[PDB]
This record gives C-alpha cells, structure tokens and sequence, in this order.
C-alpha cells in the first residue's frame, strides 16, 4: 500500500513534468503543410520524437467510409473517438493510396453508424489544424479480457498496428508512428480548462467535436491530480 | 364500517383477507410510476412554455437582429458619408 | 422550433456578392437615393453582417473603410 | 436541455477533482455566502416581482435536489454502512448509527456538493439588474471578477 | 360565452338576466348582449364612461368584422328586435349597446 | 332521504335555470348602493379599448403629450381597425392639409 | 378527471426573455403605431437612411414590385411618400427611437474577449434551466 | 450477366460505375456499399461475403 502510494506520487510527478512538456511544444505556431509537404509528411517512426505533440496544419482528405471507433468517454457520454484514414497522395486510380490516421474527435454512439448520421460525409480535400500525438492512452485503455476485432469495425483500444493495417496505407511505418489529432488552437493551453472537446454547454457544435488544446494534454483519469489523490487514499489505508 | 355487509357484497364470495394484504404492498409499488409521472409532468410543462416562448417572443427576436444589421450598416454608413465629405473638399488629392 | 446550428459562411463568392451589394447601397444612400437607378437591396445587407464577419471587421475598421471609399472612388472614376 | 444539464454537472465534477486553486476558494466562497444567505436563508416568495419568486425558488430547487438531497443521500449510505458494521459486529439489530451517522455525514457531504455546484446556483439568480436580487447578484459577480481577473455572466 | 367574463351567464347578474330576456333563446347576439354588460360594469353611471364603452362596442364590433370607418356612424335605428343576429357589425354593435343600456351598476 | 336531497338538487337546477332574472333581481336587491358600486368599481376592466403607447421612459416626449388633456391622436381607437372609405387622393390630400394642435 | 395527473408542474415559470434591447424595440414599436403610419419601413429605426425617400417622394423601388396595379388605397403603401401628419407623429416617438439607437449601438460595440471564460456555461446565466 | 436486357440487369454499367471517379468516391463516404460482384470473362460472379448463391447457367 506505502509502496503503490510511493509510486502513484512519482507517476503523478513525472505526469506534471509531461504535462509542462507538453503545453511547451503546443504553444508554439502552428507548422504548415500544403502542397507537396502534405504529400510527404515530415513525420516519421524515427524524427516523431521531434514533432511530437506539435501543432500542424496539413491538408488531405479523409475517407469517413473506413473510420474507426474506438471507444471513449466524453462528458459522462459513452462514445466514440473517431479516426479515419486521412489520404495525403494517391494516384490516379486510387489502388495506391499513403497518408496518416486522423482524430476527428468525440462522435456520440447514437451516430457512429453511417447510415444514423443526417449527412453525406465530405471526402474531397480539407485542411485540417491537428496536433501530432502518439495516441498513448487509447493505446492502453483496453484493459484486461478486452481485444480488438479487424476485418470488422470493431475496436477496443487504440493498436495502432492494426490500424495502420486497417488503413491500406503503403506507408506503413508513417502510420503506425503516430495519429494527428484534430484540434482548435483558439482556445486557452492549460489543463485546468476543463473543457476537453471544442464544445458549449447546448453542444451546438457538430460531430464530431473537435478537441481543445486542454482536450489533447489530458490523459483522462491519470492526471497528476488523480494520481495525487490515489496516493494519499493508499498511504491513509496503509497508515 | 359494517364487516358482514362488506364481507359478502362482491356476488357473496369473500376475498377480504386478498384486499386486505393489497394495501400494505399497494402503498409501494406507486412510488416509481409516481415520480417518472412527475418528471414526465415537469418536462411536458417545460415544452409547453418553449412552445409559448416561440410562438411569442420567436418572430420578435429576428426583427431585433435585423435592426442590430440595419444599425451596422447606419454606423459605416455615417463614416462612408464622413469620407464623402473630406472627397468633396479634396476633390483629388484624397485619392 | 428545430433549428441547426451553422457558424458564418464566410464563403469568397457570396461574401464578394454581399459586399458589392453593400457597396451599392452605401453608394445610393450616402446621397439620399438621388441617384437614376438605385439597385441596393436591403435585405442583403442584413446577411452581409451574418456570414461575412471578416469584411464587416474591416467596414468598421476606419483605416480599412477609408482604404475602400479610395479604392471604389478610383473604380467609379 | 439534459445535454446541458449533463455537460455542467460533468464540468463542476471535473473542476472539483482537479482542484481549487486559492482566488478560485474566494470567489466559490463569496458566491456560497450569496447563494446561501439569499436563497436558504430566506423565503423566496417573499421578493417584490413574479420574475425574483419564480427563479429563486427555480435555484431552490436546484439546491435542493443537488445539494441538499445529494447530501442527505450520501449521508444515509455512509450511516447504512456504520450501521451494517454496527449489526454484524454486534450481532442484532442497532439503531445508534442511522440518526447521528447520518447527521454527521449529512454535514461532511453538504459542503462538498455546495462547493462543487456553487457557480451554478449564483447563475441562476441572474434575473437581471432591474430587481434587488440580480443587482445583489451582479454585485457579488463583480466582486468576483476582480478576484479571479475575468468575466463572467 | 367564450368572449365573454364570466364561467357562466348565472354570474353576469340581472344585465345578463334582460340580455336573455331581449332576445330569443336560439339568437347568438344574446353573448354580444352579454359583452355590453362587461364594458359598462364601472362605467355606465360615469357620464363619460357611458361613451367609453359605447366606444368599447364600436371597437368589439369593428374587430369581429371588417368594417368600415363611417358605417357604424350612420345607422339609422339602433334599435333591436328578437330576431336580430350578429351577422353585421351594425348588428353586433346594436346588441353590445343594448346590452351596455341594461348594466346597472 | 337521498332521493329527497337528489329531488331537491333537480329543482335547485330548474329553478336556477327558469327563474334566472327573478334570482337575479332578488340578489341584486340583497346589497345596497355602495356595496354595488364598490363591486363594480372592482371589476371595470379595460378589455383592450385603447391600448394605446404608455410612456415608461422618463424623457419620453410623448408622456408630457399624453398627459396634455387636448392631445389629439392621429385616429380614434375603434377606427384602427376600420377599413378606409375614401380614395387615396383624398387621403393625401387631408393629410397633407392637416395641423397640429398647441 | 380530478386528479388523474396526479401532480401539476406550476414551479416552472415561463421563459424569461433575456434579448438584449428588447424593452426598447417594444417601446419604439408601440410608440411607431400610435403614430398609424401606412409605411412599414417605419418598424425599422432606422428607417430615414435606409429608405430615405420616405422622406422625399416615397419611391423605395425601381419599378421591380409585385403589389398588384395601384387600383385600392391598399396599394404601393411603401410607394408612398410621409406626410405632414404622419411626420409629425413619427416625431412625437424621437427619444424613444433614439434610445432603441442607442441601445443597440452600444450592442453592437460589445465583442467577446478571451476573458469570458464562462462563455461555454453562459446558458446557466441566461436562465435556460428550470 | 445482363440477363434478361441491361435496361433490366445493368450489371456491366454498375460495375464500371463503381470503378470510376464518382463511385470510388461515394464508396469513401461510406454511405454506398462496396462493389458485390465480379465481371471475370463474361461472368457475373458474386463474392463470398454478398451472401447470394450464383447466377444459374444459360442452357
Ligand atoms: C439513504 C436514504 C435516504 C432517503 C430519503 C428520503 C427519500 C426522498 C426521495 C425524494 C424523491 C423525489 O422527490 O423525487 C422527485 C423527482 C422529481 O423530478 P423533477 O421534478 O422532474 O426534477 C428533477 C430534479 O431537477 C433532479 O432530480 P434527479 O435527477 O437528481 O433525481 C434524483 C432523485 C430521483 O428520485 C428518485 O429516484 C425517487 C425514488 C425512486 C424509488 C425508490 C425506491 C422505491 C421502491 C418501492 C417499491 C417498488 C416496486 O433521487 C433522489 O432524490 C433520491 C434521494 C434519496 C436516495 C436514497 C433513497 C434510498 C431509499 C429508497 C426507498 O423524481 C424524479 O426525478 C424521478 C426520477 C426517478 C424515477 C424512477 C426511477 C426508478 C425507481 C425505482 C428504483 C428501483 C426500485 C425497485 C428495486 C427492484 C427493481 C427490480
């Protein structure tokens, strides 16, 4: 008990150093990509530690057929976060399609299905400001007797493997080495802000909801906070 | 009240042990209908005075916003006229 | 009522339609409609300052107004 | 909306689980002070206008099942849980634990739920600067604006 | 009664009493009788507010029906019969001044 | 008994409905002057007879006109609702011809 | 029947109405028609700029109407210009028009600002719950 | 394979419907199912996943 309180502390330290890293990286301006720079994305498996986290603005189109929901929580809302395959250069006849895996945000449950959305979704190009993340805590919110199902649309946590095999993409090692995260950056960078989706209290926004600058460093219910209280609830059971 | 005459008034049958142990679980078995009802109630009233809301104050507020557009357009307007004066004292050197 | 949420178009074509509108109807009332044929339509007005913030930013700007009372001036000959 | 009504109380648990702060303490508590002298402690039907008595027994209302019935009801399963120790360790049927576990869980739980949905309750007393109670509130906002060094509404 | 004050014609009192009595029993201006009696409950025995609620009646009656701005200032004969009914503004304003006549109080 | 009390309810029924201007003239006589005018008093309503602009601002210009006992509106209140009964001609023309009062 | 809704809902009240310059566009309003103006421009305080040949000749369009032929008095209401009558009670309703001007000039000046950090709860303050 | 007529069984006009620009895009929207069907020599053969027998020989 002493020790998981002991560890729990240095989480939550390390968490809040993260944190301060990361609000560091995303108040920067944000990098364009147009044109060719979109074509072939600076990032990759072994320069991602230099663009990580980092705000880009890169222009492609996203393919809303073969999205991926993995499931979340926004809000006391059971949802999904919704990735697509986001196409940056293809030829001509489309067999040979590169890009990246991009995260539109919280879409609700009720319309994650296609067919329950009151919309034809937009696949042609867009530009789109995201934050390039490595996608961790989808990455390890399955927990156990949990496993994700490809060949089908069925997801658990973020594998980012299997997404990439999912995408199709040639570019396999760009895809799996991180996912861009789609995010508004007119809105304040601290993690207190407690509003984590581009949203209002009406949500008279438009799903999918878009992601705050506080959204993309909180890692939800391992914040350096939670990890603070955890450890003192076991040195209390302990002592 | 009278017990022989109303242990025998249902077709002379008696089933006043049953209608006795009605009312204790009867007196519970309401709560949960009871209150949805009441959340029910609330929510029809709630709709009921947005249906009253729009119907009155719904056309007001779009003549409100577009006295707000028509009041833009007099401020640049009155600014387009300021400039129009200092033209015609200037007649080219503003240009 | 049932109705949608959609932010300002802001789009390049209509809000080009819009201001030229409002440049019509500048031009016709600053001169109290003395003009021969006034095309200005006031409605449209309206819908310049709901889905063109960005022009309309610039209107009320003094240095951006007096920039494009030049400019349609030099235009209008 | 319930959309709305979810998304705030969503908001006021995540707002008390991180923390705080210290001027944030100040103002929740100078809004506390407003919310509870002018609304508990007082008789909402006693205000001059129909628009005062109607929203302040809305936020009486609203204090009451979020705070006072949340309370009462954290309360009683803390006293539920003395009083299931207390059976089994005495091995009959007690009644000690309810009345004052249930008090003293009462006063430990208003509090918490006060704090977490204070500015909910000092909001829905904004009826406007025209009545005596919108202008108690306005002042109070005021107050807190210069504390925190923002807006509010 | 629906454009009239009260539940029922019980509680008009005796105005409503000779508004029944003025005409017959299947005659809808009875009701408009009847709203003569609600214009001139305060002010039949004010010597301007008897006019005040003869002009109420020419309102009451230019509002049921589209009117024009001298026809209910040329009437001939605003008297009433049994048989009168409320298919004109002449005759809707005729019986709203009967019934203002019979307000006493 | 109940069918006397339910006999007596009939007759309460009947005679309210075929006696209505004898009850009606018998209550009327069962208070004096002053109780009826104080009654009546109590229920004079408007109805919606000129409901004209009443000024709450207080440097309105139009609360010192209407508190002017010989302010003239542009038309009297049964007439706003009465169609026109003349050609537009006139109508200019008297308009145009028209003078304010003071 | 008597009690068949078991409960009735009376603590909700009716929506309050939060617009901005409402009280004042309801004042000019009224004021507007004691005045009995055939032009419905008139609704607009704005209405001398806008449409300033109410003033003039009363000719708001350029022969690009759809009211029928000028056959009844009811006809070309817009095409019709003020008159000595009609402006002077639209005169008699200056300070209320002004206020209503004023009002929502100073609305217009309002712009949201990065310290309104209750904007995204601001319904909580407009009373949208009950 | 455009049995009877292709006014009535327009199969090679669908299969190079979703072989061009447009299909391929409306496929990328997800709102119209992939292609369930083959056109290999001049047979209509029907994939394993479209859960239809296939088409009867013309004897
Ligand atoms: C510790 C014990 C403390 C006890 C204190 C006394 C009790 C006070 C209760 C006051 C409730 C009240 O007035 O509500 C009005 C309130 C009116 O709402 P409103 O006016 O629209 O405004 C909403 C508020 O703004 C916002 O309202 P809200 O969204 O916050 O709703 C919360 C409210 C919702 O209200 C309730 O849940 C009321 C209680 C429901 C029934 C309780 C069990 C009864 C079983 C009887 C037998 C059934 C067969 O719950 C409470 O306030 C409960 C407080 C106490 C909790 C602990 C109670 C334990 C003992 C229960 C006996 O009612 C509701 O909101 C109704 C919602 C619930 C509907 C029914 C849901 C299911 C009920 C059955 C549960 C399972 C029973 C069977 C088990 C086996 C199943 C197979």
């Amino acid at each position: 008990t002493l020790l998981y309180g002991a560890n729990q502390s240095s989480k939550a330290r390390e968490n809040k150093v993260a944190t301060e890293t990361r609000k560091e990286r995303m108040a920067k301006p944000t990098i364009q990509l147009t044109g060719a720079d979109s074509q072939n994305p600076p990032f990759t498996e072994k320069n991602i530690n230099d663009w990580l986290y980092k705000t880009v603005s890169i222009t492609g189109r996203p393919i809303h057929g073969k999205g991926m929901m993995i499931p979340a929580k926004s809000y006391g809302l059971h949802g999904f976060e919704y990735l697509v395959p986001f196409v940056t250069k293809e030829n001509e006849d489309g067999s040979v399609q590169e890009g990246l895996i991009l995260n539109l945000g919280f879409i609700p449950r009720e319309y994650a299905p296609i067919w329950a959305r009151a919309r034809v979704e937009n696949v042609e190009e867009q530009t789109f400001t995201c934050v390039v993340t490595d996608g961790k805590h989808l990455s390890e919110q399955g927990g156990l007797f949990a496993s994700n199902k490809p060949c089908e649309n069925q997801w658990e946590y973020a594998d980012l493997d299997q997404l990439a095999k999912h995408t199709g993409f040639v570019n396999q090692e760009q895809v799996r080495s991180c996912i861009l995260e789609h995010v508004n950056t007119e809105t304040p960078n601290d993690e207190r802000d407690c509003r984590h989706i581009d949203i209002c209290s009406d949500y008279k926004e438009d799903y999918p909801y878009k992601f705050t600058r506080s959204g993309v460093l909180q890692q939800p219910g391992q914040m350096y906070w939670d990890l603070n209280k955890s450890a003192s609830y076991y040195s209390l059971l302990g002592l | 009240r009278n017990r022989y005459w109303w242990y025998r008034s249902l077709y002379d049958d008696y089933v006043a042990r049953e209608a006795k142990l009605a009312f204790g679980i009867a007196a519970f078995i309401w709560l949960p209908h009871y209150y949805w009802g009441i959340h029910l109630n609330r929510a029809f009233e709630v709709n009921f005075s947005h249906r009253n809301y729009a119907h009155e104050w719904g056309p007001r507020r779009n003549r409100l916003a577009h006295s707000l557009e028509f009041e833009q357009f007099d401020m640049i307007l009155e600014n387009w006229q300021d400039l129009e004066d200092e033209y015609a004292q200037r007649g080219d050197g503003m240009l | 009522m049932e109705v949608k949420y959609r932010g300002p178009s802001d789009d390049k074509l209509e809000c080009e339609f819009l201001e030229n509108n409002l440049l019509s109807c500048l031009r016709e009332k600053s001169v109290q409609d003395n003009v021969a044929k006034m095309t200005c339509r006031p409605e449209f007005l309206v819908w310049f300052f709901l889905e063109c913030p960005t022009k309309a930013a610039v209107y009320h700007d003094p240095k951006g107004l007096r920039n494009i009372f030049i400019q349609d001036k030099i235009k209008q000959k | 909306s319930c959309t709305t009504r979810r998304f705030i109380d969503e908001k006021e648990k995540l707002e008390y689980s991180r923390g705080y702060n210290q001027q944030e303490l100040e103002a929740s508590k100078l809004r506390k002070d407003f919310v509870k002298k002018y609304i508990v402690d007082f008789d909402t039907t006693l205000y001059k206008t129909q628009v005062e008595r109607d929203w302040a027994y809305i936020a009486k209302r609203e204090y009451r099942y979020e705070v006072q019935l949340k309370s009462i009801g954290y309360g009683g399963a803390l006293a539920n849980a003395v009083l299931l120790w207390r059976i089994y360790a005495n091995k009959k049927m007690v009644f000690w634990p309810i009345p004052i576990v249930g008090a003293l869980g009462y006063l430990y739980f208003q509090p918490v739920f006060f704090q977490k949905s204070n500015k909910r309750f000092f909001d829905m007393c904004n009826v406007g600067e025209e009545y005596y109670l919108g202008r108690e509130r306005n002042k109070i906002l005021r107050e807190c604006n210069k504390i925190l060094n923002v807006e509010d509404f | 009664m629906a454009q009239t004050a009260h539940q029922n014609r019980y509680q008009g009192g005796l105005c409503y009493a000779q508004c029944n009595e003025l005409f017959s029993f299947w005659n809808p201006s009875i009701q408009q009788c009847w709203k003569g009696c609600d214009f001139g409950v305060g002010r039949v025995n004010d010597p301007e507010g008897r006019i005040e609620a003869q002009q109420m009646c020419k309102r009451w009656a230019a509002e049921l029906y589209w009117t024009y701005k001298g026809e209910l200032d040329t009437i001939k004969d605003l008297r009433v019969h049994a048989d009168m009914y409320p298919t004109t503004p002449q005759n809707v304003y005729r019986a709203c001044l009967a019934g203002v006549r019979r307000q006493k109080f | 008994v109940y069918c006397t009390v339910l006999a007596y309810y009939g007759w309460w029924l009947y005679d309210r409905y075929y006696l209505f201007g004898k009850n009606a003239t018998q209550d009327i006589r069962k208070d004096t002057t002053e109780v009826w005018e104080k009654r009546a008093a109590l229920n004079k309503r408007n109805w919606g007879y000129n409901a004209h602009y009443k000024p709450e601002l207080e440097r309105s210009m139009k609360k010192v006109l209407y508190a002017d006992p010989n302010y003239k509106f542009p038309i009297e209140w049964p007439e706003r609702y009465m169609a026109e009964t003349k050609t537009l001609e006139q109508v200019m023309d008297e308009e145009e011809n028209w003078e304010y009062y003071k | 029947a008597l009690f068949f809704m078991a409960n009735t809902a009376i603590s909700v009240p009716s929506v309050l109405d939060t617009s901005p310059c409402m009280k004042q566009m309801l004042a000019y309003e009224d004021c507007v028609l004691d005045a009995n103006v055939p032009q419905q421009e008139v609704i607009h305080p704005q209405w001398p700029t806008i449409w300033p040949r109410l003033l003039t000749d009363g000719k708001l369009l350029e022969f690009d109407k759809v009211p029928f032929h000028p056959e009844n008095i009811y006809n070309y209401t817009y095409m019709r210009p003020l008159t000595k009558k009609n402006k002077q009670y639209l005169y008699e309703c200056e300070e209320e028009r002004f206020v209503f001007k004023a009002c929502l000039r100073k609305v217009i000046s309002l712009k949201k600002t990065d310290k309104h950090t209750s904007w995204d709860t601001a319904e909580v303050a407009n009373l949208q719950l009950t | 394979l455009d049995y009877p007529d292709t006014d009535d069984t327009d199969d090679t006009e669908t299969f190079k419907d979703y072989k061009s620009f447009t299909g391929r895009r409306m496929v990328d929207t997800g709102i119209v199912d992939p292609l369930w069907y083959d056109i290999r020599e001049g047979k209509k053969v029907y994939y394993d996943w479209a859960g239809v027998n296939q088409p009867m020989e013309d004897i």
